[PDB]
């Protein structure tokens, strides 16, 4: 009931564009597939694209306004240019001047619409091509963290200034400022959980990719086939991990592990960030009452001084 | 000692890079 | 499509017409309630000033 | 017959060369003794047996010495010597920077040095044992390459950087919740480690690693127990994003991004110690690159 | 079917909900109406 | 006074307990499935 | 047909909504009107 | 395509013509409302000054 | 059979143990009772 | 034909909209006109 | 493509010609409106000074 | 044919638009002309 | 049967050992008894 | 490609030649306008000084 | 047979060794005995 | 054939454009010539 | 490749030769203009001093 | 045979060596003996 | 052959361009010449 | 590879030889220009001192 | 052979070398001897 050629080569809305697929060539040699292929434009991709374009255009022309409309100062400061949210005074209000957070509110609203309609695109194309919707729900977990960062944590704190400032350097600055404002995010326990899951995400990704590339000669990478009957490459992979660490997964379990480790990264991160402002104003002070802070009576500070 | 030893350890960090680079070049050479 | 007027038969299924009727009546009720709410909020605090 | 599948689905056998084979059969078919690194070098692997499910090689025995001694030295320094009794409050500290590179059994920080040496022996033995087991199974050397990336991240933090700095107190303390104090104090000593470019690359690759892991788990789980032509996931990945990397491509990218993250990361902390003291001062050259020096007024000049 | 009725319903309902939330948010944050102790 | 706060406990330790326990159980079931008998290609033939 | 009517409808409606939001946002932030206590 | 004028038959389906008529009338009503809103906002506070 | 009995037993027993531990720890940390040195 | 008419229409319309927005924003931010409270 | 003149038959479909005519007339109307707007804004506040 | 005509058209048109925007912005930011209150 | 006897034995024994260790640790850290130097 | 001169027949299609003619005439008109604009801006404020 | 004898032996021996080490470490760190220079 | 003519054209044209932009920028930022109020 | 001289026949297609001729003449014109611009900028403000 | 003799030999010998090293290092670091300048 | 001629050409040309840029920038920044107002 | 001398036939294609000749002559011209530029810059300001 | 002579030789020789290195390093780092300037 699903035409794979029709889903790739229909025309117009609820069809694809760039339909004569190009070949990158080096992508085929290094990654095994070089076809750029047609890309779908399905009334959710359109909303996503134009709302992201509105967001990015607002941000870029406010970058231009900030450099006095100088396109060299633009290129020089592009990475430290940012459109900051409204300041703490008049914090949740949208009646903020355009230069003092007025541009940030509009751009962030259009970005919200863009990410939501991109989620809808993921969902609808998963249903349209016959696969499960696991990617849409993984994106929903990522979006839980995202909407805590930009919508739900600024609210419940009372100010838009709690949100990042739409810039290459502003997100780093935002992370620094939020960990500094709420004590020390190292003692945020859900931050520790989310780091557990992020470093376990990278560890499982590296292990999985390495195992499948090592057993690649026996076509272990064809997971769809291996989930029907496990070939010799998957057998060698299972035996490798059984002999290394005493237990193993099959062709199917390992991807459950992958999905859930990444989803837990996003979810525990959202929870910890939302807790830092609203319930626990200070994480190090909380860590002392939680007895998770090591006593440091006489530190050797010669290490930390030049 | 500061700069000689420091640069030797720097070169060990880049040596650590090396195996991954060999993997990428392996993929390229063996996919002709 | 026996229930749909011929004019809208190319567009509306038989079941889609009833759900559309519900949506239209809901939108109309919500519009009346929204007009009442706006008149009340204006009598309370005019936002145009 | 029910015909159970690897996923867990039982499919009723008509609605391939596959037969329902026990794992014990798979495991005993692939034993193949004597292909390990130690068996090339000495002509025999001293430990060529399996203890339970685990393969015990020469490097597995070295690794288990390292593991036991590291755990016991860790717990000596922190139960004793510190008295804490709770592992979240203990503080396994290197010798003070005053001591320099030399180690003294009488001076404090000696059991950190032993825990670090035994942990290095354990990690390098784990890596060499992964090489052993990949050699036994005729596999590629990719899992040892990725684990070697992370083991070199450990070597950089505890061996290369403390030696290059020259004080052996620049290794991070081995305490739960307290190595975080070292990470925070090192991150703020060379202020704005965010502006460290190899650190930004490392964070980019860590976030991309988690994103690729989620996307790959999603893709394989989405096509898992369905009537699919194996090209449905490719069509999905071309409808979304207009590119499907393929089955072998996503695992290659997984391995590569995973390893590269920590490789650029250890380049960051090593440079942070030795060559760059301030990561904001590092970026002072940018506004002075002569192509945009002149054009600005007010606060818009630099 | 050039236009599916379900698609128009989803889009209109989501747009209306998003706009109601946005307008409520903007009006509340404006402090122009003394709501819940301003 | 030797006791961490209720908050401390809930947050750190029952998520710590959950992660450890749940990881161990998930590994148990991961390997029950992986070492069960299902359709594999016979190694003597395919290899 | 070269142009689908559904595509033009989607594009025009989305452009109009985005422009209405943008213009409302710009006019409200300008503080030039005294609307919502400006 | 019967309901469509021959001039626009190459472009408009039978159902697309009715939806286009709705869109055109909605755009016209919105334009009238927008003109009224602009005249009212000008009488209230001229933005050109 | 909506639920396996073994599943309900595992879930209920684990929930009860977790809740007993949590309540004991909350009550002991509250210092409201004078149990184990005030 | 070298250029689909739909492609030229999309490109020209998007370029015109982007340029109108850019010029409006440059002119409004310049404060050179006394429009929207200068 | 009969309605298309012979010079532009290699380029324009039958339906693309009508949409091109609409686009051309819209561009011309917008140009007239833009000229009027520029003359008015110049009479109001000259930007070149 | 070394170069598709469509490719050369796209590249030349985009280069011209980018250069016109860049030169306009450089000239306007220079304050050398007294245009738009410069 | 709902539970393999080996599973119940493993779970009960591990729970008992963990609880004995936890209770010993809590009682020793409380300092309420004067056991092992007050 | 009958309309293309035989010199440029290896390069230009029949339709590409007409679009190229439009592009050339547009570039020439834009060049004349650009020269006029530069002369006017120089008479107004010389940038070379 | 619910439990292989080898499994019970491994588990019991490892538990006993771990507990002996833990108790020795706790007693030595307590400083309650004056053993190994208190 | 060592080099497609299209490749050499793309590379040379892009190099020339990048170099023209770079040299213009460097000369304008040097303030060594009174170009654009310098 | 008939139009190409036989020296450059291994390198240049028939169409690539005409585009190469255009590129060469454009480079020469740009070089003359660049020399004129450099002489003018030197007569105006010598950068070597 | 529950336990290969080679396995028991390897485990016992490694445990004895690890314990001898651990005890030597604990005793030497204690400074309780005046051995190797303690 | 050990080296494709195209590869050697690309490498040599890129090395020469990079070195010309580097040497120009080093000489300019040195202020040793009085070029571009130095 | 006929045009190539038989000494360099194992290395140079027929087309690669002509491009190599262009590269060699370009390098020689650039070297002459570089020598002239260095002599001029030395006569202007000696950098070795 | 469970106990190959080659295996015992490799294990004993490696253990002896590792122990000699370990003891030398412990004795040299102790500073208890005045060997190599101590
Ligand atoms: C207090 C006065 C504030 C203000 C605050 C608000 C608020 C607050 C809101 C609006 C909303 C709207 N305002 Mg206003 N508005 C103001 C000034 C203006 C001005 C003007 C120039 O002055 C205009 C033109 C508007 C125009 C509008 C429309 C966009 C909209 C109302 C009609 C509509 O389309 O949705 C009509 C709505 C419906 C058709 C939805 C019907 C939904 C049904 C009734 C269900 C309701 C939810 C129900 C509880 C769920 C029950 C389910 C259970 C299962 C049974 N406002 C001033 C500044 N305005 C409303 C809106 O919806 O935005 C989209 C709204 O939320
Ligand atoms: C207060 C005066 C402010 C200003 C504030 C605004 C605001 C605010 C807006 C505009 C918008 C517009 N202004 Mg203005 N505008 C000003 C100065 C100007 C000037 C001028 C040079 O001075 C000009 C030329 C314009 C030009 C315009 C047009 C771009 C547009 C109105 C017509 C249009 O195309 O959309 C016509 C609109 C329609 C055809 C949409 C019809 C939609 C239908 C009616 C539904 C409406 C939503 C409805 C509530 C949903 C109900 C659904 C329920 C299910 C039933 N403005 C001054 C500075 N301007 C309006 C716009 O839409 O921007 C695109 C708008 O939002
Ligand atoms: C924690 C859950 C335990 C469990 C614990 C119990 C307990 C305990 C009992 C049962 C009993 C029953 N369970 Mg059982 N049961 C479990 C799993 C199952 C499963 C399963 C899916 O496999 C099933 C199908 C059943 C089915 C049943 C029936 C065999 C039987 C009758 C229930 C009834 O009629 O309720 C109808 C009755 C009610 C729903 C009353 C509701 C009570 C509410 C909460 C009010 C309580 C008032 C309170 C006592 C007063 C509080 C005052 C304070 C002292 C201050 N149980 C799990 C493992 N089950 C009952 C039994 O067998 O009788 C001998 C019973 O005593
Ligand atoms: C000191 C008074 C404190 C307080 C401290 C505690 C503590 C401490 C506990 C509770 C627990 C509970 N309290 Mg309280 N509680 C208080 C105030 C209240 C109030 C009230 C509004 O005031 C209420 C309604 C409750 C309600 C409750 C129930 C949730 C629960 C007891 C019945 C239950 O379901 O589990 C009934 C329990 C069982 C059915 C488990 C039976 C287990 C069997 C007997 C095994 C026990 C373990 C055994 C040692 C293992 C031996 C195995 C060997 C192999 C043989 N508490 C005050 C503040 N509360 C108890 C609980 O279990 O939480 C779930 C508990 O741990
Ligand atoms: C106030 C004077 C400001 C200034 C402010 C603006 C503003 C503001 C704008 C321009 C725009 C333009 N200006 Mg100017 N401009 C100034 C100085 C100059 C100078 C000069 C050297 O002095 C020049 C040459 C220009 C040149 C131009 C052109 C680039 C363009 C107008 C014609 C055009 O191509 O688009 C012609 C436009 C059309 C063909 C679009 C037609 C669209 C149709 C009419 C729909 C309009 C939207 C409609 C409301 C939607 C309704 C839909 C409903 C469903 C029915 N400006 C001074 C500094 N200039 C306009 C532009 O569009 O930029 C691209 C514009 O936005
Ligand atoms: C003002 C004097 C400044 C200076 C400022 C500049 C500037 C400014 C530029 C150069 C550029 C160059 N300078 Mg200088 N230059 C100076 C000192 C020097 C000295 C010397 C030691 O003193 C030297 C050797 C050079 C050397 C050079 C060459 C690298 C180059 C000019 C020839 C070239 O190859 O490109 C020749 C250029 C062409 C062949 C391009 C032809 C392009 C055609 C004509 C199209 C032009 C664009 C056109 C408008 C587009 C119209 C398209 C429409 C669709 C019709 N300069 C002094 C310091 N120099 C020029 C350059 O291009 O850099 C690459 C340039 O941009
Ligand atoms: C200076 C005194 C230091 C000290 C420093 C050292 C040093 C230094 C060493 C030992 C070593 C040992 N010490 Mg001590 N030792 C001290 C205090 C003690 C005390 C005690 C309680 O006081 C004891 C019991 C020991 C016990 C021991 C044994 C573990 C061992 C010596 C015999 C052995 O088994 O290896 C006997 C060794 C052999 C059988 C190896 C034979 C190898 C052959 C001869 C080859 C030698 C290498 C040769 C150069 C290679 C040539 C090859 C060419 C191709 C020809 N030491 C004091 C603190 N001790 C030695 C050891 O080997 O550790 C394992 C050693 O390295
Ligand atoms: C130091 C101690 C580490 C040694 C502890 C394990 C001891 C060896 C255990 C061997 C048994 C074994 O292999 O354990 C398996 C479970 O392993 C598993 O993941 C168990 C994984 C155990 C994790 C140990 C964690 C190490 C901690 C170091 C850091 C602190 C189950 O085994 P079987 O189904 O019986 O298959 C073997 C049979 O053929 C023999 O009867
Ligand atoms: C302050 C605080 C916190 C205090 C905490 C308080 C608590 C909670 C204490 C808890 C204590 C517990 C639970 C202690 C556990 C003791 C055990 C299990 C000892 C095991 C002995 C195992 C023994 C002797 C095993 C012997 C094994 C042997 C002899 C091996 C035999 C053999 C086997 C099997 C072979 O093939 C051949 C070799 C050989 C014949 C030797
Ligand atoms: C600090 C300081 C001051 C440092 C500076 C010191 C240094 C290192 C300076 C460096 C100088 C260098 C390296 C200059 C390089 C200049 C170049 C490469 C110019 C390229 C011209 C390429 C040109 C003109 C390309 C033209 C392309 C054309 C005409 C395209 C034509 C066309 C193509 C190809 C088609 O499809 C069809 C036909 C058509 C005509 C449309
Ligand atoms: C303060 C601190 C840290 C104190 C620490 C306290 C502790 C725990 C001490 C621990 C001591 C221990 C356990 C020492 C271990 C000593 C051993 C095992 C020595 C091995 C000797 C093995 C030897 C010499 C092996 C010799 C092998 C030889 C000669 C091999 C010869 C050869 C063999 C057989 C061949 O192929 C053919 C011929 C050839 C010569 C090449
Ligand atoms: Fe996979």
């Amino acid at each position: 009931p699903i035409d794979l050629h029709d889903e790739e080569y229909r025309d117009g809305l609820e069809g694809t564009i760039a339909k004569p697929p190009g070949h990158v060539g080096w992508m085929q040699r290094l990654l095994g597939e070089g076809q750029v292929g047609p890309i779908y434009v399905g009334l959710w991709g359109v909303i996503s694209f134009i709302t992201f374009f509105a967001s990015a255009f607002i941000i870029l022309v406010d970058y231009g306004r900030q450099v006095g409309w100088n396109p060299i100062i633009y290129l020089r400061e592009f990475w430290n240019l940012a459109v900051y949210p409204p300041p703490t005074e008049y914090g949740l209000s949208w009646n903020v001047p355009w230069d003092k957070g007025g541009a940030w509110l509009a751009a962030t609203f259009f970005l919200h619409i863009s990410v939501l309609t991109w989620w809808a695109r993921l969902y609808t194309r998963a249903k349209a091509t016959g696969v499960g919707t696991q990617l849409a729900w993984g994106f929903a977990s990522a979006l839980s963290l995202y909407f805590v960062i930009y919508l739900f944590h600024p609210l419940a704190l009372g100010n838009w200034s709690a949100a990042p400032g739409h810039g290459f350097r502003a997100i780093l600055d935002w992370t620094n400022y939020v960990s500094i404002h709420w004590g020390n995010f190292y003692y945020n326990p859900f931050h520790m959980l989310s780091i557990f899951f992020l470093l376990g995400s990278t560890l499982l990704l590296a292990m999985h990719g390495a195992t499948i590339v090592a057993t690649s000669k026996w076509k272990s990478e064809m997971e769809f086939t291996e989930m029907m009957a496990e070939g010799p490459g998957t057998q060698r992979a299972q035996l490798f991990w059984r002999w290394v660490m005493g237990w193993n997964a099959n062709s199917y379990n390992i991807h459950i592990w992958a999905w859930w480790f990444a989803a837990f990264t996003a979810i525990t991160g959202a929870i910890g960030l939302f807790l830092s402002g609203t319930l626990v104003p200070d994480w190090y002070a909380w860590g002392e009452t939680a007895k998770i802070v090591a006593p440091w009576p006489n530190p050797d500070w010669a290490q930390y001084v030049f | 000692m500061n700069w000689i030893v420091a640069t030797f350890m720097l070169m060990f960090v880049l040596v650590a890079f090396l195996p991954l680079v060999v993997s990428l070049a392996y993929t390229w050479v063996t996919n002709p | 499509n026996d229930l749909v007027p011929d004019q809208w038969k190319p567009l509306f299924n038989n079941a889609q017409w009833l759900v559309h009727d519900i949506v239209v009546k809901t939108i109309y009720g919500g519009l009346i309630i929204a007009v009442i709410a706006h008149v009340l909020c204006w009598a309370w605090t005019p936002w145009i000033r | 017959r029910a015909l159970p599948l690897p996923s867990g689905e039982t499919l009723p056998a008509e609605a391939a060369s596959a037969e329902v084979i026990p794992f014990s059969i798979i495991e005993e078919f692939y034993k193949r003794p004597g292909k390990t690194l130690a068996a090339r070098f000495f002509g025999v692997d001293p430990f060529d047996f399996w203890i339970g499910r685990f393969y015990v090689g020469l490097f597995g025995a070295i690794s288990i010495i390292g593991i036991i001694l590291g755990v016991a030295f860790y717990l000596y320094e922190g139960v004793v010597n510190e008295g804490t009794l709770n592992i979240l409050a203990m503080r396994i500290e290197p010798p003070p920077v005053s001591q320099g590179l030399n180690v003294d059994p009488a001076q404090p920080g000696f059991f950190w040095f032993l825990t670090m040496v035994a942990a290095t022996i354990a990690f390098v033995g784990w890596l060499l044992r992964q090489i052993d087991i990949s050699l036994k199974l005729d596999m590629g050397m990719e899992v040892p390459i990725a684990f070697g990336a992370v083991v070199s991240s450990w070597i950089t933090l505890q061996w290369l950087r403390p030696i290059a700095m020259g004080a052996w107190g620049h290794g991070f303390p081995l305490g739960i919740t307290h190595h975080l104090d070292w990470v925070s104090n090192i991150g703020y000593q060379y202020y704005n480690f965010f502006y460290n470019p190899f650190h930004a690359i490392g964070i980019t690759l860590l976030f991309a690693s988690t994103l690729f892991l989620h996307m790959h788990g999603s893709a394989v789980l989405s096509e898992a127990k369905r009537n699919i032509s194996d090209q449905n996931i490719h069509v999905f990945w071309r409808n979304i994003l207009g590119y499907s990397i393929g089955e072998i491509g996503i695992h290659r990218v997984a391995f590569w991004t995973g390893a590269a993250s920590v490789l650029f990361s250890n380049l960051c902390i090593f440079l942070s110690g030795t060559f760059v003291k301030d990561w904001n001062a590092f970026w002072g050259f940018w506004d002075k690159m002569p192509i945009w020096n002149g054009v600005g007024q007010g606060a818009l000049v630099a | 079917r050039p236009f599916e009725f379900r698609t128009s319903v989803v889009v209109s309902t989501l747009l209306g909900l998003v706009m109601a939330l946005l307008i409520h948010f903007v009006v509340l944050s404006s402090g122009a109406f003394n709501w819940l102790r301003a | 006074s030797p006791w961490p706060v209720w908050s401390g406990y809930a947050l750190c330790f029952v998520p710590l307990a959950a992660v450890i326990l749940g990881f161990i159980i998930a590994a148990r079931f991961t390997d029950k499935q992986a070492t069960s008998a299902y359709l594999r290609l016979d190694p003597a033939k395919a290899n």
